[PDB]
């Protein structure tokens, strides 16, 4: 298990699960709350 | 020294003996280096000097029927005359203070100018009332009692009248005719609750 | 050791000998903002100056809002007090605002030079005889003098109870405060009458109830 | 108002361009049922339209001439007329976001350098030190300044690395 | 307003201050500032022609102003 | 004449103080006066600029009459 | 030195013991190179000089009622004639700046050519009231406080002025009628929030 999780502690899997978490919580944050233009 | 202000707590050290009207009261424990004592003690006998003067002339006026210290400067707020002793005074506002700021100025300048004397005698002393140093000490403690208690009843002049309205001698015959119903707890602004 | 958290890993630089002797020490610093020893007692000096503001505020909200649930007294709430104090005053806001900006930057900046270096007030020939008495003592925050004219400081024993007094209960206005103010956005009352009503029934009135602090509920 | 410019509650052109969206909107759903999927999408649209123009109105946005807000970016014009909310209050969460991000690296890159293979801890991601720095990262701009205050923020200039002029 | 005056008293008070006034600045300018003609006159304190048309110019141009300015009646 | 100035000494005698840009000016109307690529590139600089200038002035400040209403112009 | 500006806080070490006024205040640190901080020296005792008497000239005008600073040279704008304590000015603005022009001129001419010389004496000092150089620095220091108090009174002037629309002798006139009421922070110029 530890090679699989060095694995998953790669540049490019922890970048894929990062940036999809991030663009998950934006999508959610835009979903609800539609039309965000202002504070 | 004249004694203790707390019964059964002892004095500071700092505090000389000699020094006239030594009670030993410093909590604060601001005359603790002897030079900041030094021109305190000359700024208490000047506030002493100055307190008694100015009691004694409030009290004189209000029983001379010439209105209370309050009601002094009144006639040059809506424009008047000033009169002492019911005699009328030709000099304005205007005029009054730059004659009372250059007299004021230069006295205190040749006062201050010797290095801060407290009592310096000679001219100032024409009847020769403290000729013998042996009973200068004693007067010098009459003469600080006296000077804190006129600050102190200044300060009670400027309280009472920010409380009631009415002046030191109105005051003290409306206590003197209801003392139970005319004091410091009766005035509205001192206790809250009551 | 009194802790925050039992079993969580202290800090290192809140283990210092140095770090233990602030009063209210247990060990919370999950950011690691007071590592630097320089930058762990100017945010001492800033926690002290906040408990005590904090208090005095929270104390000015707390009694006057209670004897005005009484008849002791009839003062306004703290959000509205502002505008019935400044109504029938004497000078509009902008000036005592100046005059209070220019009174507290005195003080502020001769507490300032204090911080930067301890007992630099009392320079002779500097404030009228009175910098004698401007030198607090040997810790940081803590001054003599004019301040403290009881002089409850002067035995040790309970010194170091004493602090602990400050500290914590200052922590506790603080966020008292920070209570006033999201009350005072979630149900548009008073501190005293949310009191009230929670205590009416608080098994239905509290930040669960007002749809403010839980939207997804 | 500001630069000639009217507010969106009171202008017109937004209203026209409102009612010509909604127009096309209602056009389009003519063409389907009731009680079908495309429908009930269009009339979801169709109210997510009227509450984004009603909000954008509420909010006090400066409209232009073509019926469409405007933003004011002049820090005093934004705090005295009350348009704050559009460029000033996200300016400074985008600058607490963006140094917080980056502190999160400086740290990861300082903490990893000393060790024995940095570029081991580069391409392969240490998660429990990132975990704890990303966490403690809230305090960004306390500790930035204060490393600026100690002067160890900088590196000098005989340990950087220069042309040969 | 007379011409002949305004230019006559605008040349001859700058000659006059630089004859009387920045002659020595100028000189004291002129050395520490570093195939020639040199220009010499019996003038004491070495005002020499090259000054004298320098100066007049000054003032020539200050009195034309002068005299401009109060024309345009403003 | 005598009258005048030297640039050399404009330039040598325009330093700070404070060292905070090192020796000024010093050297450089040497560095100038003896190269060609210095003074084309600072006249080239200084035309480029003119040049824009130019462009903006005449298209915004017409000087030649019936000249607005030429477009293509 | 003649005191601290920043009680507890170490002075420069480029600024003199002995320099008139050195009280360690130089934040920017300017006057850390030796030659810069001779000009400034001089630079500010003219600054002074000339603020006092500036200073002193707009109070008098004012006092005596013949305007104010700024209505001063509103003559030489629109038809009129200069007023000097009353007395009419037979110089039009073109005579009075070729007088003044070559004037000034030839006195600045003379004190450049001098070297920077700060207390000239002898013939600008008639009445020998700094003959000797060891009571000169206790009356050195009085010309630049006072000069330094003129230059923040001056400023002062033209800022008051130019937010409020009065003369020197009107703000104080207002400011003494209502001083809360009526102050910078009420004329809605300078602090705009308020
Ligand atoms: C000439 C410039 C000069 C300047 C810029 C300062 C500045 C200062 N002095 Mg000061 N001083 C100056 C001259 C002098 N001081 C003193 C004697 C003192 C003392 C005794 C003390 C100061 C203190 C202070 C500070 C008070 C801060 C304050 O009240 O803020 C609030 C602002 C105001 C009250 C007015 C602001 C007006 C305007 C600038 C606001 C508009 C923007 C401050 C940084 C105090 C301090 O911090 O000591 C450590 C202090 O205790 N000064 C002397 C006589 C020795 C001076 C002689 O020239
Ligand atoms: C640098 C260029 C730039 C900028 C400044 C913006 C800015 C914005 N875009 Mg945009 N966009 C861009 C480029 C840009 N975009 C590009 C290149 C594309 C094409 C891919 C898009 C496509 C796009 C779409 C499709 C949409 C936006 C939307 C928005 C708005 C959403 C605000 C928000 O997310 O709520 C707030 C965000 C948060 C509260 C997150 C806060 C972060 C943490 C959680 C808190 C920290 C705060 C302290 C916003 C003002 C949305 C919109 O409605 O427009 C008005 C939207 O629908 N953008
Ligand atoms: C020389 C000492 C002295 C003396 C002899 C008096 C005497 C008097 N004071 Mg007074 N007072 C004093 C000091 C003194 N005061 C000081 C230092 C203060 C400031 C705290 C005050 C503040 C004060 C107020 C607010 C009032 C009086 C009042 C009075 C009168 C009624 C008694 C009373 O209730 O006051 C109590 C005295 C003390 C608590 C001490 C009385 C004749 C009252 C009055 O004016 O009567 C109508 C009243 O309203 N005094
Ligand atoms: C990034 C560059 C930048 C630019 C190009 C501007 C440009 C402008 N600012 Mg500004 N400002 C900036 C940054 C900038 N600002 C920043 C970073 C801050 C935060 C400190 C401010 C805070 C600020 C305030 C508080 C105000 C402006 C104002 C203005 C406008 C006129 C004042 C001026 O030009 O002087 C430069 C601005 C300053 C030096 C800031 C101080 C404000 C000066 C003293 C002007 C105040 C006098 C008075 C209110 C002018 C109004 C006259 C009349 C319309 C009533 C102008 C369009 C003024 C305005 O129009 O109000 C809506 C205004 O009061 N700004
Ligand atoms: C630790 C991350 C980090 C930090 C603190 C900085 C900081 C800086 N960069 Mg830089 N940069 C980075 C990463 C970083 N960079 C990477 C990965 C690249 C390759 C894409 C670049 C490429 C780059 C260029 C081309 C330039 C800078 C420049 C600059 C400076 C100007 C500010 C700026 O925002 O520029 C812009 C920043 C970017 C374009 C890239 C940001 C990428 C992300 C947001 C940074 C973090 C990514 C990383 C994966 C997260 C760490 C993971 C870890 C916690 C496990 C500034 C000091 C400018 C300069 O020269 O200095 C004046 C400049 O021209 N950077
Ligand atoms: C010689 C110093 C001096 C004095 C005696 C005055 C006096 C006065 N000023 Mg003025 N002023 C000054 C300097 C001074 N000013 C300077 C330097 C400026 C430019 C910043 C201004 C700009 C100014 C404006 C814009 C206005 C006035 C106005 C006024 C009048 C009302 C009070 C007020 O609000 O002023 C406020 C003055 C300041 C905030 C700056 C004062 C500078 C220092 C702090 C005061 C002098 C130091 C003092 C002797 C000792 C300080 C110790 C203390 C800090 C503990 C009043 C008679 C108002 C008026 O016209 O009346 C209606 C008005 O609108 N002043
Ligand atoms: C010692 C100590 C130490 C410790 O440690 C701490 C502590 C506690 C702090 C302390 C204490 C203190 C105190 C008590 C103080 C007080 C003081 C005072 C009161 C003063 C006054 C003082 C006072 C004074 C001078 C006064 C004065 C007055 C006068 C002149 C008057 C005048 C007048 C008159 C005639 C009348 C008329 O009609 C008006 C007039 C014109 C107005
Ligand atoms: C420790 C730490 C560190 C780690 O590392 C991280 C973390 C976690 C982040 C942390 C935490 C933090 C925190 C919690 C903070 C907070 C603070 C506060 C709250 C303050 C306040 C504070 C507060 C305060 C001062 C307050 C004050 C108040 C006042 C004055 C009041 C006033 C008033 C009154 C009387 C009345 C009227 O009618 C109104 C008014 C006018 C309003
Ligand atoms: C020291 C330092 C150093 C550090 O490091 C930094 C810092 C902080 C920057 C600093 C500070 C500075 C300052 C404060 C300055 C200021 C000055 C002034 C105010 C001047 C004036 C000055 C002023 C002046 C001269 C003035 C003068 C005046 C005059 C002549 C007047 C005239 C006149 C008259 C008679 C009247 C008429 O009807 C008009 C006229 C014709 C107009
Ligand atoms: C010998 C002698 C002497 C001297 C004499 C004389 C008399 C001299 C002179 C001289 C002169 C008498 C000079 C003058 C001059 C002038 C000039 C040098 C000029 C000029 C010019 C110009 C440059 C102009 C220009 C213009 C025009 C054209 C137009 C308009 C604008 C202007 C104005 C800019 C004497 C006796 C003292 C002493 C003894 C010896
Ligand atoms: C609003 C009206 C008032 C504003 C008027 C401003 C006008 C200022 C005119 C400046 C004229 C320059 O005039 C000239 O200055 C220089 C520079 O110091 C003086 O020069 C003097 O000091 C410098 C050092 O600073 C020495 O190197 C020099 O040898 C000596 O003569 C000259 O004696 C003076 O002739
Ligand atoms: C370098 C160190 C800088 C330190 C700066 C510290 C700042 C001190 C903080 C002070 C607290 C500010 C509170 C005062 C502002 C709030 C008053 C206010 O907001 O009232 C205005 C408004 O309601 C009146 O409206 P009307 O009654 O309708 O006119
Ligand atoms: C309002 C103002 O502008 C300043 C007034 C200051 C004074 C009188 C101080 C004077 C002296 C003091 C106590 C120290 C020693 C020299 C003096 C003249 C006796």
């Amino acid at each position: 298990m530890k090679d699989f999780t060095t694995y998953l502690s790669t540049a490019p899997v922890i970048a894929t699960i990062w940036f999809t978490f991030t663009a998950g919580l934006l999508i959610e944050i835009n979903r609800y709350f539609p039309d965000p233009l202002v504070f | 020294k004249a004694g203790n202000w707390l019964p059964g707590s002892d004095a500071p050290a700092w505090l000389p003996d000699d020094l006239p009207g030594n009670y030993g009261f410093d909590p604060l424990s601001l005359g603790k280096e002897p030079a900041s004592l030094k021109r305190f003690t000359e700024s208490e006998v000047i506030h002493g000097r100055w307190a008694m003067l100015g009691v004694a002339g409030s009290l004189a006026v209000e029983l001379l029927g010439y209105g209370n210290w309050y009601d002094a400067p009144l006639w040059a707020v809506n424009g008047g005359k000033a009169t002492w002793f019911g005699i009328e005074v030709p000099f304005d506002l205007n005029a009054l203070l730059a004659f009372e700021f250059v007299a004021m100025a230069a006295a205190e300048g040749q006062r201050g100018d010797a290095g801060g004397v407290v009592y310096p005698g000679g001219a100032f002393d024409p009847l020769g009332f403290a000729k013998d140093s042996s009973k200068s000490g004693e007067l010098k403690l009459k003469e600080i009692k006296n000077g804190r208690l006129a600050m102190v009843a200044f300060l009670g002049f400027v309280a009472q009248h920010a409380a009631t309205g009415k002046g030191p001698i109105a005051a003290l015959g409306e206590h003197l005719a209801n003392p139970w119903g005319a004091n410091f707890a009766t005035n509205g602004i001192s206790v809250p609750f009551f | 050791r009194q802790s925050w958290l039992p079993g969580s890993q202290i800090p290192a630089h809140l283990d210092t000998p140095a770090a233990q002797a602030l009063a209210g020490n247990f060990g919370f610093d999950p950011l690691g903002l007071g590592k630097d020893p320089v930058a762990l007692r100017w945010y001492q000096q800033a926690e002290l100056i906040h408990c005590r503001t904090a208090m005095a505020g929270v104390a000015g909200i707390l009694i006057p809002g209670l004897l005005t649930k009484a008849g002791a007294l009839n003062v306004p709430e703290w959000y509205d007090a502002g505008k019935v104090a400044i109504e029938n005053s004497f000078a509009p806001w902008g000036s005592l605002l100046a005059v209070q900006l220019f009174l507290c930057g005195f003080v502020e900046a001769k507490r300032w030079q204090d911080i930067r270096k301890p007992g630099s007030q009392g320079e002779p020939g500097s404030f009228l005889g009175f910098e004698a008495s401007l030198k607090g003592t040997s810790e940081l925050g803590y001054p003599g003098g004019p301040f403290d004219p009881l002089g409850l400081s002067k035995e040790a024993d309970k010194w170091a109870d004493w602090k602990l007094k400050e500290v914590k209960n200052g922590r506790l206005a603080m966020l008292a405060f920070l209570g006033f103010v999201a009350q005072k956005y979630a149900t548009g009352a008073g501190p005293v009458d949310n009191l009230a009503a929670h205590l009416k029934d608080p098994w239905h009135v509290n930040y669960a109830t007002n749809g403010v602090s839980l939207p997804f509920l | 108002d500001i630069a000639g410019l009217t507010p969106c509650s009171e202008s017109k052109a937004y209203a026209k361009l409102e009612k010509k969206e909604l127009k096309t909107l209602e056009k389009r759903l003519k063409q389907y049922e009731a009680d079908s999927a495309p429908a009930v999408a269009l009339k979801a649209t169709m109210e997510r339209t009227k509450a984004r123009f009603a909000n954008y109105a509420k909010a006090g946005l400066l409209c232009g001439n073509d019926g469409l807000p405007h933003l004011i970016a002049d820090p005093g014009l934004a705090l005295k007329y009350g348009h704050a909310g559009e460029v000033f209050i996200p300016t400074f969460g985008f600058l607490y976001v963006a140094g917080y991000i980056g502190y999160v690296g400086r740290q990861y890159l300082i903490a990893v350098k000393g060790e024995a293979k940095p570029t081991d801890k580069e391409i392969i991601i240490d998660v429990p030190l990132a975990t704890k720095l990303a966490w403690q990262g809230a305090g960004w701009p306390l500790a930035a300044v204060q490393e600026l205050q100690r002067g160890t923020l900088l590196e000098k200039e005989e340990n950087i690395t220069v042309s040969p002029r | 307003l007379d011409p002949q005056i305004v230019i006559s008293g605008s040349t001859a008070a700058f000659l006059a201050i630089g004859r009387f006034v920045f002659l020595g600045y100028q000189r004291r300018e002129a050395n520490f500032d570093s195939n020639s003609t040199i220009f010499a006159t019996n003038d004491p304190a070495g005002f020499n022609i090259i000054d004298v048309a320098g100066w007049g110019a000054l003032g020539h141009a200050v009195g034309f102003a002068v005299l401009a300015i109060n024309s345009l009646q403003g | 004449f005598g009258i005048g100035h030297r640039m050399q000494a404009i330039l040598e005698a325009h330093t700070p103080p404070s060292g905070s840009l090192g020796a000024g000016h010093k050297g450089l109307f040497d560095t100038v006066n003896n190269s060609l690529h210095f003074q084309l590139g600072l006249a080239l600089a200084s035309v480029g600029t003119i040049t824009s200038l130019v462009a903006q002035h005449m298209y915004s400040l017409p000087p030649y009459a019936f000249q607005a209403i030429d477009f293509t112009t």
